[PDB]
RNA sequence: UAAGGAACUCGGCAAAAUGACCCCGUAACUUCGGGAGAAGGGGUGCUCUAUUAGGGUGCAAGCCCGAGAGAGCCGCAGUGA
RNA sequence: CGGUAUCUAACCAGAAAGCCACGGCUAACUACGUGCCAGCAGCCGCGGUAAUACGUAGGUGGCAAGCGUUGUCCGGAUUUAU
RNA sequence: AAAGAGAGUUUGAUCCUGGCUCAGGACGAACGCUGGCGGCGUGCCUAAUACAUGCAAGUCGAACGAACGGAGGUCCAAAGUUAGUGGCGGACGGGUGAGUAACACGUGGGCAACCUGCCUGUAAGUUGGGGAUAACUCCGGGAAACCGGGGCUAAUACCGAAUGAUAGAGUGUGGCGCAUGCCACGCUCUUGAAAGAUGGUUUCGGCUAUCGCUUACAGAUGGGCCCGCGGUGCAUUAGCUAGUUGGUAGGGUAAUGGCCUACCAAGGCAACGAUGCAUAGCCGACCUGAGAGGGUGAUCGGCCACACUGGGACUGAGACACGGCCCAGACUCCUACGGGAGGCAGCAGUAGGGAAUCUUCCGCAAUGGACGAAAGUCUGACGGAGCAACGC
């Protein structure tokens, strides 16, 4: 459950580290982006020497959040922290390699790039 | 410990020293006392070697070469090594 | 590893490492024995101190240990009793 | 047998226990115009218990490190 | 009080958070006194060594004061309100 | 290495010379073209109509399968002086 | 015996002072024009940036697993010249100059405070037992690096015993020193060793040769630690330090030592430059100079440090180990998504940076290394060839 003015950190290899957000994309009076939800969003802390910059208007998925989503089959997935993935104008990640575990989910929304990179998809 | 044979000179043209050094030196590397020479190009080889210290390394542990040993035994150094050793 | 050699050495430096550290075991086993005994009563302590003994000068025969190390802790532990 | 290296010099602290400071002097010429400066450099002697006083001067003899930085015992004091 | 954490509002109003004792450590500036409890951290329970090491009191009997260390023990949590 | 070094015979002036500089420092000058322009240059400085300093031609000087330019160090520098 | 060259330029003309410029020599040099050969040498000075491809460390059948001719049964075939466990070597040889202002290096000593495989010499011995395990063969997990379980067998593989200490203690005698202490010898008790393989002879038992294995003592060799002196810029860098300074006991190492621990005292270094910042491997040596001095560390030789970055230990006589192991980090690659593999500052070679630097060659013939009794195998060390007027 992310909204506006909620941050997360960023779980890529990108020069951004942690960020602000901005909107939830999908509706009028949408108010709500859980994982394999793109927002938008800016840049607060980056790691020196970085692609990517702070202060920057930039898009992204969510990829883990502390209340995760429900299987069909009855199952349930939560996390440990809210992280976020920066993503290009198509669904490719803007940074080289992921970091932590990643949820399933984001196999059903065509997200096939930042899967095959990640550690562990849960 | 071995009495050597160290090589310099120029291309195509070697001359030789009988050294005395330890085996785990490189050739032309560090070396303990050099006793003699050894010039191949000559028809006659002109060996000259000291012949007191080369029979006091012999008999403190020196084993020689093969070309080495060929000297000593031409030059006499073998031969007053077997008397020694016997009387 | 990527020679021949290698591999055959790491092997026989496992199998190494397991009967030194099985040998040293026991060892120090028998002089931290010894010395609980040297130093709470008497008891047999003394009866005791020969096989530690044992347990180093055989130690020196096996290669694990240097010839003045069992010297050195002999005499040391000698002065307890 | 072989010998061991003997300063002479003046004890300046002796507020240690069983150990002293004595400083030892000595000439040297320059690198560039040879003239006499004065050297002094710091030891540090042991003595066998502390019988040595400031200003005294005192012989001392080569030995092997017992201690830190200690690697000097007295061998007698010539004065006081 | 789930997730978020000032997005509320004229304005963080109200509420929430810190709070005791011991130790470490502490900036720009300065009227040289300060700033300073700056900031930022660590330790607190019970049992045995143990009628302690040592102090106050008294002629002695005895009675009060109680820091460091070690070994351990129990909870989510030891200035447990 | 290797038919390698070397040696033996026959033919051939034939298949083999370039770079920098020339007022003084520093060795070595004439003509043409240009006219404070084109340009040269380490310094003194040359170029405004008679230019031994600019470009070319002839000549001369130095070196030579090399010759010039630049960068760094020492000398000249007694310009850190024992 | 050696022993030093100046010129232009401030002025209307002078003489001093003073700076600037030039005439010489040398490069791991670069660029421009040009270009015949031979001999001897040199060639990433920048990115210790990233690395395709091939080769650089293996060897012993004298300790345990081959085809043929071919005993024997017109058909198959017994015995006779060729994988791995184990031993030695991989710590040598080869490459870089990042880091380091310190016992790193040079020079001169000390160790009565130390170690050392192989090599040499000498004195003794190699006497008796045991339980296993690879290899091999079945059962599974397996995408693959490879993992486990059951059974079977050798040794110079491993582990007890007999005996043997100049190893520990206790003592005595004599001679001695540089304080701690050193040397010769004697006495009693307690511990510590081994392995056999290729032949000869003999009777065949035995005996014996070579190579081997255990202990001790010397030599030689290679290392370890300590110390005096010596080689840079800044004071617009003045205080630094607390296992620090010393002692009492202990632990540890081959050895001394706050190397480490507990206790006790508050010490120690510094204007003879402590501490800090910056640069830098050190020397023999190279260039220049009349010399004193100044600049540099190309080639070669000696010492030191490093091996993608950081930490650690095992085996071993010797490593905290370039082409060995474990963990973390960045990068490259494979995956069936569970997980695996790698390190050219080795020889050639590719990309990038540069104003700028070479063949993906031949051979162990010579010298030297490792293994073996030897033949012999390996050796991008090395011996040679190719390119570049780069130098004489
Ligand atoms: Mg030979
Ligand atoms: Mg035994
Ligand atoms: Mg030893
Ligand atoms: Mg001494
Ligand atoms: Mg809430
Ligand atoms: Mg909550
Ligand atoms: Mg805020
Ligand atoms: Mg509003
Ligand atoms: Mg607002
Ligand atoms: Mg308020
Ligand atoms: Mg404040
Ligand atoms: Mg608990
Ligand atoms: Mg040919
Ligand atoms: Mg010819
Ligand atoms: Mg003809
Ligand atoms: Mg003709
Ligand atoms: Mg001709
Ligand atoms: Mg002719
Ligand atoms: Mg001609
Ligand atoms: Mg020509
Ligand atoms: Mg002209
Ligand atoms: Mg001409
Ligand atoms: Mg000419
Ligand atoms: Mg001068
Ligand atoms: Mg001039
Ligand atoms: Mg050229
Ligand atoms: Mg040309
Ligand atoms: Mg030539
Ligand atoms: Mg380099
Ligand atoms: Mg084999
Ligand atoms: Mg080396
Ligand atoms: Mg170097
Ligand atoms: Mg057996
Ligand atoms: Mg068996
Ligand atoms: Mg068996
Ligand atoms: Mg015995
Ligand atoms: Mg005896
Ligand atoms: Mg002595
Ligand atoms: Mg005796
Ligand atoms: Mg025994
Ligand atoms: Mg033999
Ligand atoms: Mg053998
Ligand atoms: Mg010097
Ligand atoms: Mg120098
Ligand atoms: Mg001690
Ligand atoms: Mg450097
Ligand atoms: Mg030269
Ligand atoms: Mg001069
Ligand atoms: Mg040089
Ligand atoms: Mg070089
Ligand atoms: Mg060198
Ligand atoms: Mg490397
Ligand atoms: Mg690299
Ligand atoms: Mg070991
Ligand atoms: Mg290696
Ligand atoms: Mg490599
Ligand atoms: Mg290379
Ligand atoms: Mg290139
Ligand atoms: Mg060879
Ligand atoms: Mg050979
Ligand atoms: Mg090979
Ligand atoms: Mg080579
Ligand atoms: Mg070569
Ligand atoms: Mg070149
Ligand atoms: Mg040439």
């Amino acid at each position: 459950m992310i909204q506006q003015e909620s941050r997360m950190k960023v779980a890529d290899n990108s020069g951004a580290r942690e960020v602000l957000t901005i909107k939830v994309l999908g509706g009028s009076g949408r108010k709500t982006a859980n994982i394999g939800d793109v927002v938008v969003c800016t840049v607060k802390q980056a790691t020196p020497g970085g692609v990517v910059k702070k202060g920057e208007v930039v898009k992204a998925v969510i990829v883990r959040t502390k209340s995760g989503a429900r299987r069909q089959d009855g199952s349930y997935i939560k996390f440990d922290e809210n992280a976020c993935v920066i993503i290009r104008d198509d669904k490719s990640p803007r940074g080289t390699r992921i970091f932590g575990p990643v949820a399933r989910e984001l196999r059903e929304n065509n997200f096939m790039k930042i899967v095959s990179l990640a550690p562990e998809v849960l | 410990v071995k009495i050597r044979l160290k090589r310099m000179g120029s291309k195509k043209k070697p001359f030789y020293r009988i050294v005395v050094a330890d085996s785990r030196f490189p050739r032309d590397g560090r070396s303990i006392e050099t006793i003699g020479t050894y010039n191949p190009l000559l028809d006659p080889v002109e060996v000259k070697i000291d012949e007191e210290a080369t029979l006091k390394w012999m008999h403190n542990g020196a084993k020689p070469s093969d070309t080495v040993r060929n000297l000593l035994s031409r030059e006499g150094i073998m031969e007053k090594f077997h008397n020694q050793k016997l009387g | 590893p990527n020679i021949k050699s290698a591999i055959k050495r790491v092997k026989t430096a496992e199998t190494r490492n397991s009967r030194n550290a099985s040998q040293r075991s026991a060892m120090r086993t028998a002089i931290k024995k010894f010395d609980e005994a040297a130093a709470n009563n008497a008891d047999n302590a003394k009866d005791l101190y020969v096989e530690a003994s044992k347990k180093l000068d055989s130690a020196v025969s096996k290669g694990l240990i240097h010839k003045n190390n069992a010297a050195r802790n002999k005499s040391r532990l000698a002065a307890k009793l | 047998r072989n010998q061991r290296k003997v300063y002479t010099g003046r004890v300046v602290s002796d507020k240690m226990d069983k150990t002293i400071t004595v400083v030892v002097e000595t000439y040297k010429k320059h690198g560039l115009y040879g003239k006499r400066v004065k050297y002094s450099k710091k030891f540090k002697a042991h003595d066998e218990n502390n019988i040595a006083k400031t200003g005294d001067v005192v012989r001392i003899s080569e030995t092997r490190p017992l201690s830190a930085t200690k690697h000097f015992r007295l061998l007698e004091v010539v004065e006081e």
